[PDB]
RNA sequence: CCGGCCGGGAACUCAAAGGAGACUGCCAGUGAUAAACUGGAGGAAGGUGGGGAUGACGUCAAGUCAUCAUGGCCCUUACGACCAGGGCUACACACGUGCUACAAUGGCGCAUACAAAGAGAAGCGACCUCGCGAGAGCAAGCGGACCUCAUAAAGUGCGUCGUAGUCCGGAUUGGAGUCUGCAACUCGACUCCAUGAAGUCGGAAUCGCUAGUAAUCGUGGAUCAGAAUGCCACGGUGAAUAC
RNA sequence: AAGAACCUUACCUGGUCUUGACAUCCACAGAACUUUCCAGAGAUGGAUUGGUGCCUUCGGGAACUGUGAGACAGGUGCUGC
């Protein structure tokens, strides 16, 4: 119930639980379970410690949690200090993939700031 | 309000098409452009001859142009020296062999296009538009049209406020689809601007 | 077998065409299977009518390609030449096939 | 409308029981034109309530409806300054429609799980005058009783 | 439209027809997958050197009677306005007002 | 982005300028308009004035811009903020 | 001998052949139970037979095309109705009083210009 | 070789032509013995059956000189023309019109049924092989009731989730990629992996709709090299209400 | 607006052209056409391999190109009062 250094829920099925690892979604969770030979509908608190060890080994293959976080952070910071268009967009906290900013863009710009 | 074209709303019902050539999506655009060019050239070169209608068919890599005209002698000329040149140029424009056939139009006074052209020519010549309209209506109702409506719109008589005036006699039931409403428009480029003439002629039913 | 595909923009005219097709193919001696009506292609177009704005003011036009099929099983030698010399009226496209 | 409606639309009685009353109930419960889902939910609720109680599905449904059906409602009339909440007696078709609608509103607003469970529980409560539906009927009758002075109209 | 605009379109059509074959060849090298890296590179460079107006994507359909770049209809080669006018005057075969 | 089968895209004239400038040493900034061109590995150290609509923004090419369009480092809009 | 009828509903067309037999109903080479998932559809198919009380003494061979489940069910119902019409004319009054002879002439209304659907106008605002 | 597959059949569904039908025609009552109305039979349809096209005289000196034509004025080493880059895609904000949601009438997984209408020749692209997928290779067939687009989805059967900002919800962003196009940075669509936001039904106010309509589910087309949640059509399921 | 990456595009920054990109008409020269090299962001300018014909009053015209003055051409410039 502690894979890649984080607590994962014991009450949920294995596929749903493994998605709690920052870096594993449904697809990677299914791949991990298949490679470790564990049913997709088994609940975490009902796996043998050997099975959890194998799961640890599998999830160790992929970059997750802190390593992934700092990888993403160094990619963003490289964009930043290069100061290309995407670096400038990231600095200003505006949409980065060519969306419209005349309206919407609330996810990047934050909620309404009245004048 | 605006009104539907008395020709278009009746094309499939009591009118014919001014073009009955069949072609597929590869040929439709080119044939339409060539028909437009031929009609434009014919009208420009036969402005004097009073060409009432131009029908175009394309049987098989050929173009047949029937020119319903009011002065067939004028458009043909001596023997056929004029229609021969017209056919040559039409064939050159269409890129295919041509065949021009002149059609007798009896009574230019019951044909909407010819009435409109006459009225526009008078307007260019600066005749009173009320007199031109009354003459047109009287001529048609004496030739025996069951009804006629004439409308002239624009800067009539050098006015600075454009207005629309229309005379009418008999019946012109534009809503009945089976009624024979021959309708046509023309423009008169006067020195005070453009003046639009529209003519409806109701000639009968089925 | 001889296959005649008649395409026209007018059902009355195409009916005239196919009638005289079958009359010629029967006077020549051969027997005919038809005419067969194949579905009309109703090509529809929608166009704004004002030169400026007014989006809800539209005309809807329609082009009805009518199509008839003529079959000539047992194609007589005179039948073939008669059909190919017949020369249909304008406004009809005829495709001849074997 | 200012003219008059023709006869009401024909309704095909539901297959399991052949009751147009239940057909109307299914239609009222239906959402986004998913009559299959509505019928399955209604049928599950009916069998569940029949099993919990003992009554036949149809008669138990009738009892639950009757405990919710109103008799007089209030409509608005204009004279001036204020409005009259005039009490008017209801016709039976509107009675059944209102009873069904109130039952379905209460069932949807209940906090259970499957809507069949919600509907069975709500109808069971109506079978002894407990649901939000019977509460709404209570409110309607006591409002009409309060406004009874305007009944003469 | 403008006479200059129509002239531009004519020039683009002429260049596309003139240089069509070479563009076809070079794009064949590029999208061929068993062509050497040197071949694909030189083909990219030569396709660059070919004039831009040769690209058939550079063209813009125009109403042949007015040059209008909007509202085109490929079946007729005209914009909506010209199609409406000709259709009502009967200068389009078979076409007539639809109702269904 | 560009399909990998087609490889990277460099405009021929900019490639010529770059190869000649690199083989003939440090020179004037490469005045160029090819914003759509790719920064190749042998681009380092070159100062290139990439057009942006009215100006030729100078860009000192370094290692970490390899594989990026030169037009990305020359912004084409001006913005400082509303009612500052 | 086989008695034939045609039913239509929405855009469904159902050819229905009836011949006296053991009460077997075949829809598109498939039994009714596993061809129609909706008990409403099964009721719709069997409605004329049960209302004329001839449910077991006829055999149905039916082929239907076009439409959806309910449209096809109505097409089947119309097909049996007409097949029994041309079987006997005596049950005509009963079937009309029931309301099965009538072909329900209700199609999907065409979409119109300036509306989102048949009648759903775009949302209007004074300003 | 269970596939109309082949021989065949012309019945049937369909395809397209031509006809018939519905007219207040008949009956009853009401009604100024009139128009007509309230019903009833018959009939597929009963009262202009449903829908569409059809927009009267005229009103707003309403809109368009940027489709076009056009009087008058104006520019003409130019206010015309050519070219490459950029912008029309900018964002403290405000409004309109929509899409997806806020979940269990649901989500996900597996199996499976039922459509109409349209398109297509530097076009639609089978089958097969490869790729996890966008797609790639070879490549038939078809200007077509033949071939392709193109397995409809909602629905049904089983399991799962068990009310939680959640297997809801999909924004945003990182990495890796496919296709079109000379070229995808400004500024494309799509795919895989990852991230997983706001949102728990929305104040005053306000909109659409009386039938196969609303609601809901998918499909096609025009424009188009690529680029729809828009627009225009098509069918599937399918109500409540009108005193 | 039935669909702005370049085009569209009418706007902006620069590089350029002015009887002009597109029309007639005047004269002269030259068949056109095709390919190739340089410079320039491209426009555009230098060249030039090949080509030098189609009818013929065989001498010239028909086309297609450049040049040379124009009469003009061009305007998505204003005015929908
Ligand atoms: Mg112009
Ligand atoms: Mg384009
Ligand atoms: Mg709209
Ligand atoms: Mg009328
Ligand atoms: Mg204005
Ligand atoms: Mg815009
Ligand atoms: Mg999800
Ligand atoms: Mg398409
Ligand atoms: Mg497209
Ligand atoms: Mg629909
Ligand atoms: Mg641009
Ligand atoms: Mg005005
Ligand atoms: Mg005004």
């Amino acid at each position: 119930a502690r894979i890649a250094g984080i607590n994962i829920p014991d009450h949920k099925h294995a596929v749903i639980a493994l998605t709690s690892i920052y870096g594993v979604g449904k697809t990677r969770s299914k791949a991990i379970l298949a490679a470790a030979g564990i049913a997709e509908d088994v609940k975490i608190s009902e796996l043998s410690e050997g099975q959890i060890d194998t799961l640890r080994d599998e999830v160790a293959k992929f970059v997750v949690e802190g390593d992934l976080r700092r990888e993403i952070s160094m990619s963003i910071k490289r964009l930043m200090d290069l100061g290309c268009y995407r670096g400038l967009r990231h600095r200003r906290g505006l949409p980065v993939r060519g969306q419209r900013t005349k309206t919407n863009a609330r996810t990047r710009k934050g909620p309404r700031k009245p004048i | 309000g605006q009104k539907v074209h008395p020709n278009g709303i009746r094309l499939g019902i009591v009118k014919p098409w001014n073009s009955t050539w069949f072609a597929n999506t590869k040929e439709f655009a080119d044939n339409l452009d060539s028909d437009f060019k031929v009609r434009q050239y014919l009208t420009k070169e036969l402005a004097k001859a009073s060409v009432s209608r131009i029908v175009i068919e394309r049987p098989a890599k050929s173009i047949r142009v029937t020119i319903h005209t009011a002065r067939p002698g004028i458009v043909i000329g001596k023997k056929g020296e004029d229609v021969e040149k017209l056919r040559k140029v039409v064939a050159d424009i269409a890129g295919v062999p041509a065949q021009i056939n002149i059609a007798e139009v009896r009574k230019p006074e019951l044909d909407a296009k010819l009435v409109a052209d006459s009225i526009t020519s008078q307007l260019e010549r600066r005749v009173m538009f009320r007199r031109a309209m009354k003459r047109a209506v009287q001529n048609a109702m004496r030739l025996g049209a069951k009804g006629i409506k004439v409308e002239v719109s624009g800067r009539l008589g050098g006015a600075e406020i454009a207005r629309t005036e229309w005379y009418r006699e008999g019946r012109v039931p534009l809503h009945t689809l089976r009624a024979d409403i021959d309708y046509n428009t023309s423009e008169a480029h006067t020195t005070y601007g453009v003046i639009g003439v529209k003519v409806w002629i109701f000639k009968g039913e089925i | 077998r001889i296959r005649i595909r008649l395409k026209a923009f007018d059902h009355r005219l195409i009916d005239q065409a196919t009638a005289e097709i079958v009359e010629t193919a029967k006077r020549t001696g051969a027997q005919v299977r038809g005419p067969i009506p194949l579905p009309t292609r109703k090509e529809r177009f929608t166009v704004l009518i004002s030169p400026h704005v007014n989006k809800d003011a539209r005309d809807q036009y329609e082009i009805r390609t009518h199509l008839r099929l003529v079959d000539i099983v047992e194609p007589t030698e005179k039948t073939v030449d008669a059909l190919m010399r017949l020369d249909l009226a304008a406004g009809v496209d005829v495709q001849i096939s074997l | 409308p200012r003219r008059r409606v023709i006869g009401q639309r024909k309704i095909l009685p539901d297959p399991k029981f052949g009751s147009e009353l239940l057909a109307k109930f299914v239609n009222i419960l239906m959402v986004d034109g998913k009559k299959s889902t509505a019928e399955s939910i209604v049928y599950s609720a009916l069998e569940t309530l029949a099993q919990r109680s003992g009554k036949s599905e149809l008669e138990a449904f009738e009892v639950a409806l009757e405990n919710v059906r109103p008799t007089v409602e209030v409509k608005s009339r204009r004279v001036g300054g204020s409005t009259y909440q005039v009490p008017v007696e209801v016709r039976p078709v509107r009675r059944n429609a209102l009873a069904m609608r109130w039952i379905v509103e209460a069932a949807r607003k209940r906090g259970d799980k499957s809507m069949a469970l919600r509907l069975a529980n709500e109808l069971s409560d109506a079978a002894e005058n407990k649901g939000t539906a019977v509460k709404k009927r209570e409110d309607v009758h006591r409002m009409a009783e309060a406004n009874k002075a305007f009944a003469h109209y | 439209a403008k006479q200059s605009m129509k002239a531009r379109e004519v020039k683009r059509v002429a260049l596309a027809d003139k240089y069509f074959a070479k563009r076809a060849e070079l794009k064949a090298i590029i999208s061929d997958v068993n062509a050497s890296d040197e071949d694909r590179w030189n083909a990219v460079l030569k396709l660059q050197t070919l004039p831009r107006d040769s690209s058939p994507s550079r063209q813009r359909n125009r109403c042949r009677q007015t040059g209008r770049p909007h509202g085109f209809l490929r079946k007729f080669g005209l914009s909506r306005i010209k199609v409406r006018e000709a259709a009502m005057r009967g200068e389009i075969p078979g076409l007539k007002k639809a109702s269904w | 982005p560009r399909s990998l089968k087609k490889g990277p895209f460099i405009d021929l004239h900019l490639l010529k300028k770059v190869e000649k400038a690199v083989e003939s040493g440090d020179k004037k900034p490469l005045r160029t308009w090819s914003r759509r061109s790719t920064i190749f590995p042998n681009m380092i150290g070159l100062t290139i004035a990439v057009h942006n609509g009215r100006q030729h923004v100078p860009v000192f090419v370094t290692d970490e811009m390899v594989g990026h369009k030169l037009g990305e480092f020359a912004p084409t809009r001006t913005y400082r903020g509303h009612a500052a | 001998n086989q008695y034939y009828g045609t039913g239509r509903r929405k855009s469904s067309a159902a050819r229905v052949f009836i011949k006296p037999g053991n009460g077997k109903i075949v829809i598109n080479q498939r039994s009714l139970e596993q061809y129609f998932g909706r008990e409403t559809a099964r009721m719709v198919v069997r409605q004329p037979l049960e209302l004329v009380d001839m449910v077991e003494k006829l055999d149905l061979y039916i082929t239907v095309k076009g439409g959806g489940i309910s449209g096809q069910a109505g097409a089947i119902r119309h097909g049996i109705t007409r097949a029994l019409m041309e079987y006997d004319e005596s049950l005509r009054s009963e079937l009309r009083k029931a309301g099965f002879v009538t072909r329900d002439a209700r199609q999907v209304e065409r979409k119109k210009v300036g509306l989102r659907k048949a009648r759903r106008r775009p949302q209007f605002s004074k300003r």
